[PDB]
């Protein structure tokens, strides 16, 4: 990816996270819990189903025959019409694979700044309160319990309540 | 303590290409060229005739495998191989010319040219085309001298257009195969056939002398034919070795014509076909067949071509 | 205290279209999609010729329609619907090759093939063809025996390309309209036509007989045309039934053949004309006319392609 | 946008500013003021009037009539001309609705990189003197009036002169 | 005390384009457009033929330029600008057909038809195609009267084809530079040729007169061809004015038909050919020429398309 | 570009490195040092060699002739195929000129995010004891000799020893 966040920055993504495409992993007084982003997932989802929604359908151009497969037409017109068929067969293979890589590009690298997105927004909810590990991980000076956790993930945070304690633990 | 980001994967990756990288793994993955066939053709709610043994260009003058196709109405009009446009032996000329346009034609109505005849037989007839006993083609007229080597007389017979679409006339030339044939069906002397509209004009004479047999026949009957516009005049006078119209047939509508060597299916719908059947997809290409028609995805070469519909795969 | 960062908008948006999405609003957007015609035709300081009534290929032959184009000299040919290239009735072979050939001629010059006869009248009309009085082309003579029924005499006439450029060559048959007619005018006998050059060798003979009354004939002369290299020799051998050309015509250099509806109009300038008159316009695409020609945009199937020029649109 | 910052991070855009593309709005001692960015606004224009110079003009490509609008061409070679045309036309208009699509897609994103290039070069002026909001603002620790607001924008800002106050104000 | 992140340079920099802008500097960057030409045909390891001053339609008839071809074996055919097919002046009909079938032929094994002739000179020759001697072409056989204005007796010659392949089939028709000459070398009376497979029939007959001399001949030999299916039967009948074959062609495989200015060179190998010689080149367009043929890129009307292999340079 | 790095908050890129693609400059106890990352370099040469792999070859995609150049074809069909053959080079030369401007693109945008992503992993690796520059520079509030400087390029650097001292020099 260009945002160099996913097999980038985050070291790898998690085989047990079942529940949506980007989440939330957590170390705090209780232990540990793993819990899906629903936004981010659903941003990504969107933006896939928008590229198959213009792809998967057809345009309305339909071809009737101009050679005939049990007996063979003229041959001075059969060879225009060979190379002609020919000519457009090369030219919609090559827009095809590259319709086809030019959309696994920016598949790739729109998944990739989801991956970036929820990470950005995360460490804005934090302003003071916690410095950035590097391996895509926010340690938090204060202690976070699973009521703390659920407040980042659904994004009902206060910062200002924490603030105190975390900001002079520098 | 501490809070940590992430996406997911499985170690059951698929690979695509892009601009940058071949066989970059990823979450889901999709196909955009559709390779799997129906081999039937689709057929349902669409008014289809298969002319089977009966040759295209056949529903136009009727060999005996067409009797059935003399005035067929169909949006859907399927070519089989076995299907063959004659008995006599012979050919059309521009033969596929005027395929394309039958085949789009939505079939035809047969109308009366009414040309009758007098001082020649005209039940001239081949155990090439029989339907129970030696018979000719259905909307042709086999014009012959009255006795063997009776001299056929010069003569003349028009047809005007007088509908509102042009009407399609053929006619035929007969290559007796010998020049002593020739000359006991219609005498001899060079036989001379012209025809000609407001437009068109053009000579044929008989090239007798033996083919090879053909359902029985060393001699040849070649077609040929025009679009005749409305108030426009088809005029043929002829020495013998004419091959006369009786009918000449308009074109119904619009239909669209396939080659196929599928079955039939009217349970099934579809809407683009190949030799092989029908191609049924939503896929924006497919690899089954290059020269498939009707409503279709763009063919490609690649067998093959994955498109992302997930992040990349990192276990 | 603080300061804050962010972009500008409108709720007065405009949609547009992106691999992923269909119809983001943005902040500006342009149409490359031309829609707006000029129905006109721009011909300004290009030399323009109006054949209206004259046909194209009438400018080689002459009918009085053409009189005034017999020499035609421009870089812009407009063909016209009511357009018409004969008197007496009859079609061009390959007329529409001939046409292509014409349509990029810069016009024609003509020049002198110096044939004269004798033994024959040269000086054959038609009320088909009237000037002032019954008439014939320009640039054709109409051979005829001396008297009605004479003896039209076999006949040579040779012209030999001497200049540095390919000679236009027309000639005609002549399709009396009764075998009758057609001895009158030039005996009986079956009547011959063979025309050559180096490389070209074609028969023709006239089929006598009654076509449809056309600007008052029943008869028809069908042109036939080649295109003599510089030292080759066209040989003209004929019987009767042969309408003789008087002059080759000369291609003047380059030009551009349109087909046009629409007005001229020397005041605007223009690159791009189709039926309906001239596209101007600095788009990339256009859904005018997918038969337009000049130097013009590519013609797209879609209404409309909007182009984003300013940022996504938020209220 | 795969940077995010529009109608991202960025909860929207100010009707209000007629003056430019990118802008700063401020709260201080004195009250408040909203004023464009040149440069952000320039660069964002300098590669729109740029997508517009390489597809406004177009190719020599010339055409002359290979059929006939008054009277019908021989129906064989006829066939094969409204085929290729009908191919030609099937091919141009893939290929403008995704040149197009495409260019929509990076004019988006170019747009979106031009909003996130401004936010960050602000965040560096401020090395250690202000710490990012969330909602694309910077608090700054310390006050900052007009003249302070005018050295942001004008670009003349010393981070220097007020990394005393606000520092120390952690 | 710090550290500091940054990136390459030189300011010997390379201009390329983008979507945004026209002439960006960047680090390395490379020409995807070969127009670097070979001048050699790059023929190593490929049967290769050069047929000089031999046509390629002349390897079927048999000109003297020809004599080293009449059952050339090749993957590679090299036609030449100098090369020539005939030797009595005439056409092929259709000639680019049949030249585009021989150019992708594998070459041509003669196959003995079987014809002899009598009462007919059968030796019939002519300065034009001398070897040593007045001569005339290898396969074929000119049929004349014995005798200064004899008559040339009607005449049937019949080949079946009973090889697994396509026998390709070839005859001349004589224009006699004058009907006085036309009855000299066949007798007086109209000359007629008719030739008819299974499924082909055609008349010729003669248009004897003065052509221009070309080789020293005001008369004309054009040749008429067809392909006979195997099993099938061709058939000659003949009154004089027919040039005989006395061998049919079978194509021997596949090969590739080049036109080209180029000397051969079997040190080099190469895929892709043109006028000029040879496209050796990885790059995915060409520049050199649009006709070129073989396994080429696509040629681009560009010039130059720079790809950039770095980042943006910055002094 | 996108990531608004290269030729952006970098001032410029530096002539003398001719040891890789993207490097650190160093100013310490001992004085300075200029030195090339070698993981930067590398991704960027793997997707530049990446996009040249794609394109270097050819598709099988062979033609002969339809046309003779010593002696031309009939006229008629001889215009179909010249107009044909035009509206195919007309074509693949939109194809190559808007798949090359489309990889110079992304090549670009490319080399800008490997910039970026570069000057971001630095950055974490120092999580609390130093502080952006804003020209793509670090400053260190603790002092860094060429073994501390070897250490984040080495990328063995341990942010907890220099914490220390780093962060009480806030
Ligand atoms: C064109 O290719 C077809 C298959 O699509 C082949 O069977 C045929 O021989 C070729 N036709 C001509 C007229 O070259
Ligand atoms: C044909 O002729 C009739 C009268 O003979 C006339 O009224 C009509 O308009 C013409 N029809 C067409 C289709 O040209
Ligand atoms: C035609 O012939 C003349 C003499 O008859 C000769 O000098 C000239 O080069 C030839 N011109 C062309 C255009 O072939
Ligand atoms: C091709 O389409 C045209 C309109 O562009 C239509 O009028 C015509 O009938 C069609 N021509 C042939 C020869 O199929
Ligand atoms: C041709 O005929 C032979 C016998 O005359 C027959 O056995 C054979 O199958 C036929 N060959 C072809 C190639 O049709
Ligand atoms: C087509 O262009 C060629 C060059 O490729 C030119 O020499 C020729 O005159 C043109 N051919 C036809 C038949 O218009």
């Amino acid at each position: 990816g260009l945002f160099g966040a996913i097999a980038g920055f985050i070291e790898n993504g998690w085989e047990g996270l079942i529940d949506g495409w980007y989440g939330y992993r957590h170390q705090n007084a209780q232990g540990e819990g793993t819990a899906a982003d629903y936004k981010s997932t659903q941003s990504a989802i969107n933006q896939i189903t928008g590229k198959l929604n213009r792809l998967i359908e057809k345009t309305n151009q339909q071809f009737e025959l101009i050679d005939n497969e049990f007996n063979e037409i003229e041959k001075q017109i059969g060879n225009v019409i060979n190379w002609t068929r020919d000519s457009i067969i090369e030219v919609w293979s090559y827009n095809a694979e590259f319709l086809v890589a030019v959309e696994n590009q920016h598949t790739i690298d729109l998944t990739d700044s989801e991956m970036n997105k929820l990470y950005e927004k995360v460490r804005r909810q934090l302003r003071e309160n916690a410095e950035e590990d590097g391996n895509g991980c926010f340690e938090i000076f204060h202690q976070c319990d699973n009521d703390c956790m659920a407040s980042i993930r659904n994004n009902t945070y206060d910062h200002k309540k924490y603030r105190k304690e975390a900001i002079q633990n520098r | 303590d501490k809070i940590c980001l992430g996406h997911h994967a499985v170690s059951n990756g698929t690979k695509v290409d892009t601009l940058t990288e071949k066989g970059i793994e990823v979450v889901n993955a999709t196909e955009t060229v559709e390779q799997k066939n129906i081999p039937k053709i689709c057929s349902k709610g669409k008014q289809t005739i298969d002319l089977g043994q009966c040759g295209l260009l056949g529903t136009t003058i009727g060999p005996p495998q067409c009797d059935q196709f003399l005035e067929f109405s169909a949006n859907l009009i399927i070519e089989r191989r076995e299907g063959d446009d004659i008995c006599y032996p012979g050919k059309f000329d521009n033969e596929e010319t005027l395929r394309k346009i039958l085949r789009k034609s939505g079939g035809i109505k047969k109308e009366n040219m009414g040309f009758t005849y007098t001082g020649v037989r005209t039940n001239g007839e081949t155990s090439a085309c029989r339907r129970s006993r030696s018979s000719f083609y259905a909307e042709m007229k086999w014009l012959l001298s009255n006795t063997d080597n009776g001299v056929f007389p010069q003569m003349t017979k028009s047809y005007k257009n007088t509908k509102r679409e042009p009407a399609l006339i053929i006619w035929g030339i007969h290559h007796s195969g010998s020049t002593a044939e020739q000359t006991r069906l219609y005498g001899s002397g060079n036989k001379l056939i012209t025809v000609w509209s407001s437009k068109y004009q053009q000579s044929f004479a008989p090239s007798p002398g033996p083919r090879p047999q053909i359902n029985g026949q060393s001699g040849r009957i070649d077609f040929y034919w025009l679009m005749l516009d409305p108030n426009d005049t088809v005029t043929f006078s002829f020495n013998g070795a004419f091959i006369a119209p009786d009918r000449a047939s308009f074109l119904r509508g619009k239909s669209l014509g396939i080659q196929s060597d599928a079955q039939l299916d009217n349970n099934c719908e579809g809407e683009c076909y190949h030799i092989g059947g029908t191609i049924i997809s939503n896929l924006p290409f497919q690899n089954i067949n290059s020269r498939a028609i009707g409503k279709c995805p763009r063919y490609v070469k690649q067998k093959s071509l994955m498109l992302a519909t997930g992040m990349k795969n990192v276990p």
